[PDB]
């Protein structure tokens, strides 16, 4: 068979500029027709692969000509000018030379933008949810970045770490932040022995953290 | 039009067999080497299976010996005999015509489970009581307990597409839980409705909640 190689990730860009993402072959993909058969493909965050570019030089329909591949023997790089936020997701170069076809492990792109700090809400449980005899409480850190950040949940101002699960979001297509949703999960028998939740995010947008709750008995 | 769809997937104990097909609008089987190719999580894609137009298959080792692949050539549909599935064969299956213009389908998933569906629970995201603030809201439905993925969850019938997140889910003790948020202008909200409706496709449940509601 034919490995091909690329890194998983590129090094960050800033929107409008332009990147590359390299693809390298064991073997030449140039059959004797001269036609190289060498295609990409991109994932995006929550949608299905969609083709690029095949035979090296023909863009597929709906594909803007500032996508590019070349290349020579074993060593190929896709180019993207001006580089746009719904870009980003994972571009994968394959060969259709040879039976069987081959496919690259994937390069993310990944764009550098302006930090931003993460929008907190938190929301108690659902009446619905309760009536069940369980209790989520879920806080949401929204469009921050960089993608670093930490969440902590208080209840009554004592940390809380069992029944906590966390779940972050691949780079928007829109606005290339991230985000994430925290969920704690109880009995309806013990959310109702304490009043107070707490959410807190720490991001490097301030030393402060941002911190959210509700009282369970104000209202 | 120019289209590949796949179906036929669905839960199937280890051991058992499952035949999934493949349909076409504007490709004509018979002229192509058609294959099937699968995608695991973070793993890289798959080839699964290719016969050539002349009928010639070829197969690779993991699979080899236990799927075979064939073609109606006058019904127009090609198809994959899976068989004694294994628990690493879960994957989205693709039925792709490989040469020339590369063309595959949506996707059909194939879970080799001994579970069983399950429909999820869906929950509104509200903010409590209390005094407001802020010129926008944000809102959510949380979506729990349900088997296998996938699950979708359109917001005002998908007039509120720009300002949602979608939470990938997480697995614990068999079942999923996702959630998705929406953010919208505090003025029109709670004063008009909104509604987060979430498709199962593998329970065939859909349910809508609305969020003052």
């Amino acid at each position: 068979d034919i490995v091909m190689t690329q890194a998983a990730f590129s090094n960050p860009v800033t929107l409008g500029t332009s990147a590359s993402i390299s693809c390298r072959s064991t073997k030449s993909l140039l059959h004797s027709n001269g036609i190289t058969y060498l295609y990409w493909y991109l994932q995006k965050p929550g949608q299905s692969p969609q083709l690029l570019i095949y035979q090296m030089s023909n863009l597929a329909s709906g594909v803007p000509d500032r996508f590019s591949s070349s290349g020579s023997g074993t060593d190929f790089t896709l180019r993207i000018s001006r580089v746009e936020a719904e870009d980003v997701g994972v571009y994968y170069c394959a060969q259709n030379l040879e039976l069987p076809p081959t496919f690259g492990g994937g390069t993310k792109l990944e764009i550098k933008r302006a930090d931003a700090a993460p929008t907190v809400s938190i929301f108690p449980p659902s009446s619905e949810q309760l009536t069940s005899g369980g209790a989520s409480v879920v806080c949401f850190l929204n469009n921050f970045y960089p993608k670093d950040i930490n969440v902590k949940w208080k209840i009554d101002g004592s940390e809380r770490q069992n029944g906590v699960l966390n779940s972050w979001t691949d780079q928007d297509s829109k606005d290339s932040t991230y985000s994430m949703s925290s969920t704690l999960t109880l009995t309806k028998d013990e959310y109702e022995r304490h009043n107070s939740y707490t959410c807190e995010a720490t991001h490097k947008t301030s030393t402060s953290p941002i911190v959210k709750s509700f009282n369970r008995n104000e209202c | 039009e120019v289209k590949l769809v796949e179906s036929g997937g669905g839960l199937v104990k280890p051991g058992g067999s499952l035949k999934l097909s493949c349909t076409a609008s504007g490709i004509t089987f018979s002229r192509y080497i058609m294959s099937w190719v699968r995608q695991i999580p973070e793993k890289r894609l798959e080839w699964v299976a290719s016969i050539s137009s002349g009928g010639i298959t070829y197969y690779p080792d993991s699979v080899k010996g236990r799927f075979t692949i064939s073609r109606d050539n006058v019904r127009n549909i090609l198809y994959l005999q899976m068989s004694s599935l294994r628990s690493e064969d879960t994957a989205l299956y693709y039925c792709a015509r490989g040469q020339g213009r590369p063309y595959w389908g949506q996707g059909t998933l194939v879970t080799v489970s001994s579970a069983k569906t399950t429909p999820p629970s869906v929950y509104p995201l509200a903010p409590g009581c209390g005094d407001t603030t802020g010129s926008s809201v944000t809102l959510g439905c949380l979506v729990k307990g349900y088997f296998p993925e996938s699950v979708t969850v359109t917001w005002n019938s998908g007039s509120l597409s720009s300002s949602v997140h979608t939470f990938p889910a997480l697995l614990q003790s068999g079942l999923y839980t996702m959630s998705s948020s929406v953010t919208v202008p505090s003025s029109t909200w709670p004063s008009q409705t909104v509604t987060c409706s979430v498709a199962h496709p593998a329970s065939s449940t859909t349910v809508d909640k609305k969020l003052e509601p």
